[PDB]
């Protein structure tokens, strides 16, 4: 109608562009049939758990941050003394 | 065909808020958006509710604030919401950027929704300065002589440029006035730029935390997007309610609540602390020239991630040197904001100078190596793997 | 840089505004604004506090109309021009004790006595930092000296301040008899000033707490609907018939 | 009353039912038929439809 | 421009390939897209034409088990959660289904890269 | 009776479920103000200034 | 793209929606060929002419019976508030 755009990546419903699919089966249930919140806190905890035990040393060693902050703080403190400038 | 899909206004809301494929396992991450929407939002409607009550004028400004607070009807609730909502603003922009930047969403085909980001978060800045500016407390009246002082580095017409910016010869009833005029505008702008910012994201859709195509797998926005953003809009809500009924002078220095005395000078200078970082670069230079030249390079260099970045993979979620390095700099970051806020101290020089140059070194240095590396070690293990 | 030239930090103590949901101890504020009107406002200023701010804090309306009627304030021209004085009323602001600031920087030496109206917020340190100044005027230390005219203070920036001892024992009588000493109509003056600062901090932290009660109970209903709504979605099930050509 | 239709019936335009009037005008699909399937304690009651217009489904 | 990988210059080098190994194998473990049962080759950007013509030279069968990967890992990662240790992707079917169609696009379109710049030098 | 009345009167057309819905936050909004008004009833005890009238107006 | 527009009456180029046409020649020259300036004089003239002695009328009815009744109007009012007009 419009006019011919370019070259895009996402189309509309029908035409989504992706690839050709075959031999795909998908179930699900009525939300009015599922109970919520079923399978939650071992589901929560467990998720939980596994991501600290995983992600946790890339960001724990924020600890050399901490560290230079109190040293940087202390040694600042103490050079502005009657001890610091002798 | 449904009317939603025929009359040409209610078509427009449909293909932007109710029906749009969008991947269906965006983490809550993803949300920062909205909300940078909906406090922008409530800046304005703030924003122009406050500038009924505000004379902008050197020996009047100061007095209407404080008519507003303690004599208009509800008007600390005005003042403290458009306050903490402004700081909550520089939070949400930082998250947004955190969350673009850790994903590599800058990477094709989503780069010139990145550059309007940019130009957007520029321009954001800007605008702050010159709200802040207004009250003409102690700490606007000297930061806003030291910052609009920066003008003079310029070669050529130096201090004429200063001068056209002050209409006169120092800060006085002019420069406010050209301020509070300035505060109005810029918001508009920068809400067009963000429907440009929607706009130019719209024609390829959003990422997904995996990094693959997600083409196969759509969801519509209506049922489901609508839904998973009321939980963060509640939760801020109750973050700045907390701030504007408990602690409404929360980020607020004490040398905001007295006169601008144009005769004492205060002991620190310093800028509000959402732009403390880069008044932290701008001071680590001994040089004046150099020094605003990097305070620009600091917010300009977001420009140049996607001619840098030499992944075959597209993100942090594989990549685990990408996972440490991104949280180094973070942690860089708020060192170099600490460092920003203190005294300019003895050995806060040294670490802010060292804090400046890790952050330049790594956009420029640590990116493209280990990219390379983790490209290389990947791909030897997998040729070493059938003999 | 040096501690000497930082002042000492102040002293923490725990106020009644502290609470979470308590307000202010009115007598205290009446305590307060009596201490601050008999011995305050010779040299210092409050030109922000208006006599109809008093009335429901303090004061009643004919208590704060009859205190208000004794001072005198200009009032405008008449007939053939002229300036006339007539009789306070009730919304007049406090009467400044000088003119201008050059009139004040010469009564006392060189200094200038700060406006009290937002002097509680605009200090580091709140209430605490006040109340530990007008109660730490000790003897100088060994080594030190003092100036004619100088006064030593330790939690004053640079441990000289141009302000005489403003308060001493049995100063002022209070209305309920409390007995007045220095501690106590320090805590009490600096209680009126705090309120002075911030004077709708009962009203604020009223809707405060009714705010959050209904934001927490939204906030707890939004998470259980969305919990509900994307159920067919996180629990689907995907299985792959292998296409046999 | 939800009735039947067919794309290669002869008085398509013309059946009263609003439904194929809709199909019909806006070519939305090829046919489609209704069924009340029972049992002896239960049942199904719905549509069945066919069609090649894709993107309008 | 395009990743620039550098694992041909290392293994000329049987003496760094040996050193290198272990290293490589625990970079390897430590990235986890196994955990997922993808592949390699199904994380590299699919947004340029010569991706998008390379996914249209694959046999149909590869194109339906990478289309049934990339379902399973969107499916699992909606629920944050992984595979079990029995299902994670082994080595032996962690092999390059992808660089060979893409080299072999990439030298077509480079062959062209030559013609149009031509000079005679007479 | 059982809980098919009450999606019957209710929550049956989208009518009655915004009138529902609006006088609830009509009678909503006084029972909040009631327990607040209450709860900071409570919390001050003797600092109030028509609580500490008797000790200073009286003796004039 | 898609997204299954609405329906209009205009279309763009190449389907203009309009009704198929048939042998409708047409010529015409370059603008470097032809000449500007060229019979405006006299084609603007007598255009001008048809169209006052066309229209004409049409305007110059109302407009004249306006101003009348405006001339009238201050004539009269001037007169009644002055000494004659009261008595
Ligand atoms: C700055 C730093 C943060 C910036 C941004 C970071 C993320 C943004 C935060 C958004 C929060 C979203 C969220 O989790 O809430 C929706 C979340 C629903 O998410 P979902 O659809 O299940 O999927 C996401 C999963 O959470 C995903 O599950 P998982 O498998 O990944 O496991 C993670 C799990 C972890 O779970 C556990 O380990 C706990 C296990 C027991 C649960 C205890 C109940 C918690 C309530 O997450 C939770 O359960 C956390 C929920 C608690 C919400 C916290 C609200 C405020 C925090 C937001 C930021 C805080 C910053 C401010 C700091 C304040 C001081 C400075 O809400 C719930 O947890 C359900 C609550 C049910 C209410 C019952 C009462 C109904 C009455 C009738
Ligand atoms: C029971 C005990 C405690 C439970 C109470 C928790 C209740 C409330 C917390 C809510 C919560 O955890 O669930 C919501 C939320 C719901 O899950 P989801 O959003 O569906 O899952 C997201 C992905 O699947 C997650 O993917 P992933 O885990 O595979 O990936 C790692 C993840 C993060 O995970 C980690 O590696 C860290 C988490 C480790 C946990 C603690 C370890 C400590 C040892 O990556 C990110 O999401 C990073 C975000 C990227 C940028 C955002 C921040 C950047 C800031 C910008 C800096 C400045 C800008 C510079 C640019 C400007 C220059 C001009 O759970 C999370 O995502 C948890 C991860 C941390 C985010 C929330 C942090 C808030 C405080 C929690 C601290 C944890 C202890
Ligand atoms: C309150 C508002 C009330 C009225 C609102 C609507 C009025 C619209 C605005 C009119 C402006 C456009 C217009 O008519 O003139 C453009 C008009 C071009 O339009 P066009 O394509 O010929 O179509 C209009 C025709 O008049 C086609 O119409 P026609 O064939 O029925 O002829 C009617 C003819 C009327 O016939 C005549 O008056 C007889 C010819 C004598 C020419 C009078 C002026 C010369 O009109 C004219 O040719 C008028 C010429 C100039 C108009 C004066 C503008 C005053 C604006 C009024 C306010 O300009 C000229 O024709 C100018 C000719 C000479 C210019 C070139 C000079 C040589 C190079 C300079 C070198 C020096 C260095
Ligand atoms: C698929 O992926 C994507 C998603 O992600 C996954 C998405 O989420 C989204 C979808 C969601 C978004 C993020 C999109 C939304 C974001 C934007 C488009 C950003 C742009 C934001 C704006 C343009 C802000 C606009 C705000 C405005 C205009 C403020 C003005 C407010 C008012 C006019 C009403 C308030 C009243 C005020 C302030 C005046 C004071 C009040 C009075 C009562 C006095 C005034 C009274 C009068 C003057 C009386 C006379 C009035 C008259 C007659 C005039 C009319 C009335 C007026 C007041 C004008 C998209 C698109 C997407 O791609
Ligand atoms: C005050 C602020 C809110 C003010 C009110 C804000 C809400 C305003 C209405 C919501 C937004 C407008 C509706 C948008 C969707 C729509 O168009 O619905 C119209 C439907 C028919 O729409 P359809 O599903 O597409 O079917 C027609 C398809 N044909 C046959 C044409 C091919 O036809 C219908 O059945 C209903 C038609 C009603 C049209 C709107 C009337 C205006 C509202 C009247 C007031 C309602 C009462 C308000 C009480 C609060
Ligand atoms: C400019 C006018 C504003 C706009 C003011 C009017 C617009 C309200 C804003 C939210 C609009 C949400 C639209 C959701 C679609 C919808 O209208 O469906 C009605 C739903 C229930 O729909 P349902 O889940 O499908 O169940 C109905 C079952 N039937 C009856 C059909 C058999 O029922 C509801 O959605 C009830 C939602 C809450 C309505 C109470 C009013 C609260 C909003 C007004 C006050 C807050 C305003 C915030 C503004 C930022
Ligand atoms: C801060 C103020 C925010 C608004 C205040 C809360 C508004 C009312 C919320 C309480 C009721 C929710 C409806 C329950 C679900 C329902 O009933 O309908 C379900 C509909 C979907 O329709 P469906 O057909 O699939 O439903 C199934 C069959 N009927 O989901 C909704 O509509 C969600 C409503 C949320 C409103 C939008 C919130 C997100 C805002 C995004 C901001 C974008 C930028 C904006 C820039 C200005
Ligand atoms: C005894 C009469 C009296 C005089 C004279 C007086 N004040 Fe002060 N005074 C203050 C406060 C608070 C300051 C601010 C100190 C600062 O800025 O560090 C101050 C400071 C001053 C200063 C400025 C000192 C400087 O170095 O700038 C002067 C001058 C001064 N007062 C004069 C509270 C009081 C209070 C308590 C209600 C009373 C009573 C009081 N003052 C009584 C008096
Ligand atoms: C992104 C948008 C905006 C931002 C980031 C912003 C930011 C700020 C900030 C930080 C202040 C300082 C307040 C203080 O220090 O107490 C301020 C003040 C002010 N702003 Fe804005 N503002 C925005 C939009 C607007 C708009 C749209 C208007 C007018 C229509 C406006 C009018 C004012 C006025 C009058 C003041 C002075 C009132 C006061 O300081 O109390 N602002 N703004
Ligand atoms: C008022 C300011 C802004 C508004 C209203 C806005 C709006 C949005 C929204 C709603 C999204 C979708 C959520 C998401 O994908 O994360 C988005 C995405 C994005 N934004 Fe913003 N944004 C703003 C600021 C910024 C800034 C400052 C930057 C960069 C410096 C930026 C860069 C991006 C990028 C790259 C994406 C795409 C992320 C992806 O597709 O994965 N935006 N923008």
């Amino acid at each position: 109608g419009g006019a011919a755009g370019g070259k895009t990546y996402l189309g509309w419903w029908g035409h989504l562009g992706g690839p050709k699919q075959k031999g795909i089966i998908t179930y699900s249930l009525s939300p009015f049939q599922q109970r919520p919140m079923a399978g939650f806190f071992k589901t929560s905890t467990q998720n939980m758990f596994r991501r600290v035990m995983t992600e946790g040393l890339y960001v724990a060693i924020f600890g050399i941050a901490y560290y230079i902050y109190c040293w940087g703080k202390e040694r600042n403190e103490f050079l502005n003394s009657k001890h610091g400038r002798h | 065909m449904k009317i939603l899909k025929s009359n040409p206004f209610l078509a427009l809301a449909n293909n932007y808020m109710i029906d749009a494929p969008e991947p269906s396992n965006i983490s809550y991450f993803w949300n920062f958006g909205s909300l940078l929407a909906c406090v922008l939002v409530i800046q304005i409607v703030i924003g122009i509710l406050l500038a009924c009550f505000y004379i902008p004028n050197m020996d009047l400004a100061f007095l209407s604030v404080e008519r507003i607070v303690r004599d208009v009807n509800y008007g600390f609730l005005l003042r403290a919401f458009h306050a903490n909502g402004a700081s909550f603003f520089f939070i949400f922009l930082y998250l947004h950027i955190g969350r673009g930047l850790y994903y590599g969403s800058y990477k094709y085909p989503r780069t010139m929704t990145w550059n309007i980001g940019v130009i957007i978060f520029l321009l954001t800045i800007i605008t702050a300065f010159l709200g802040y500016c207004l009250p003409a407390n102690q700490m606007s009246f000297w930061g806003a002589t030291v910052i609009t002082n920066l003008l003079s580095a310029v070669p050529f017409i130096g201090d004429d440029l200063v001068h056209l910016l002050w209409g006169g010869f120092s800060v006085s009833n002019p420069t406010l006035n050209r301020f509070f005029s300035l505060h109005y505008l810029m918001p508009f702008v920068i809400a067009a730029l963000s429907v440009m910012h929607l706009i130019a994201l719209h024609t390829n859709g959003s990422s997904n935390p995996l990094g693959v195509t997600a083409n196969m797998d759509r969801i519509p926005m209506n049922p489901y997007y609508l839904i998973k953003d009321l939980i963060t809009i509640f939760i801020f809500l109750i973050g700045i309610n907390y701030m504007a009924f408990y602690n409404p002078y929360g980020f607020m220095e004490p040398d905001c609540a007295l006169p601008a005395d144009p005769l004492k000078t205060p002991m620190s200078i310093v800028p509000e602390w959402y732009l403390l970082p880069f008044y932290a670069i701008l001071r680590a230079i001994p040089n004046f020239q150099l020094g605003v030249i990097a305070m620009l390079l600091s917010i300009l260099v977001l420009l140049l991630l996607p001619l840098l970045d030499f992944s075959a993979i597209r993100g942090n979620s594989f990549n685990p040197f990408g996972k440490f390095f991104f949280w180094t700099f973070v942690a860089d970051f708020v060192i170099l904001a600490w460092i920003g806020g203190s005294h300019p101290e003895n050995v806060f020089i040294t670490i802010g100078a060292i804090a400046t140059i890790f952050y330049f070194s790594y956009f420029f240095i640590l990116i493209p190596v280990y990219t390379i590396l983790g490209n290389t070690l990947i791909d030897l293990n997998l040729s070493s793997i059938k003999r | 840089g040096t501690p000497k030239e930082e002042g000492l930090h102040f002293i923490q103590h725990d106020w009644p505004q502290s609470k979470v949901l308590s307000g202010f101890d009115h007598a205290s504020l009446r305590r307060g604004f009596q201490v601050y009107r008999e011995v305050c406002s010779a040299c210092h200023s409050l030109n922000l506090i208006a006599w109809r701010h008093l009335v429901g804090v303090t004061h009643t309306a004919d208590e704060a109309k009859q205190m208000a009627s004794e001072v005198e304030y200009e009032d405008g021209p008449d007939d053939e021009g002229n300036m006339f004085k007539r009789p306070g009323k009730l919304s007049d602001f406090l009467p400044p004790p000088y003119p201008n600031v050059e009139a004040a920087r010469a009564s006392n030496n060189g200094a200038a006595p700060p406006d009290l109206s937002c002097v509680v917020r605009g200090r580091h340190g709140g209430q605490d930092y006040i109340y530990s100044l007008l109660t730490g005027y000790t003897e100088p230390p060994a080594g030190v000296e003092v100036p004619d005219g100088m006064n030593f203070n330790p939690f004053f920036p640079g441990t000289q301040i141009a302000m005489a001892r403003p308060l001493f024992d049995d100063a002022v009588e209070f209305e309920d008899g409390t007995p007045a000493t220095t501690a106590q109509a320090a805590k009490d003056v600096v209680n009126f000033l705090h309120w002075a600062s911030e004077p709708e901090l009962d009203i604020r932290k009223k809707m405060g707490f009714q705010v959050i009660t209904v934001l927490t109970i939204l906030t707890a209903l939004s998470m259980w609907y969305k919990r509900f709504k994307w159920t067919p979605i996180k629990n689907r099930k995907i299985f792959y018939q292998r296409p046999i050509k | 009353i939800i009735g039947n239709w067919d794309r290669a019936m002869g008085a398509s335009p013309h059946l009263s039912s609003r439904l194929s009037t809709i199909v019909q005008q806006h070519q939305l699909a090829n046919s489609f038929m209704s069924f009340s399937t029972s049992y002896s304690d239960t049942g199904l009651w719905g549509i069945y439809l066919v069609t090649e217009n894709l993107g309008r489904i | 421009m395009k990743p620039v990988s550098l694992a041909k210059y290392i293994q000329k080098s049987p003496f760094l390939t040996k050193l290198l190994l272990p290293i490589s194998n625990a970079y390897v473990h430590l990235s986890g897209y196994r955990k997922y049962g993808l592949r390699y080759d199904d994380l590299m950007l699919e947004e340029n034409d010569d991706t998008q013509k390379a996914l249209s030279r694959l046999p149909k069968m590869e194109s339906y088990d990478r289309v049934y990967r990339i379902r399973r890992a969107m499916q699992l990662s909606i629920e944050n959660k992984i595979l079990p240790k029995s299902e994670w992707t082994k080595p032996e079917e962690d092999y390059h289904y992808l660089r060979p169609v893409l080299a072999e696009v990439i030298a077509e379109r480079k062959e062209r890269e030559a013609f149009d710049a031509l000079i005679v030098k007479k | 009776m059982a809980s098919s009345t009450i999606y019957n009167i209710f929550f049956r057309r989208n009518s009655s479920f915004y009138a529902t819905i609006f006088v609830s936050a009509f009678f909503a909004k006084i029972g909040f103000d009631v327990f607040t008004d209450s709860v900071w009833k409570r919390a001050n005890a003797g600092l109030t200034w028509d609580e500490v009238k008797p000790r200073f107006l009286n003796k004039d």
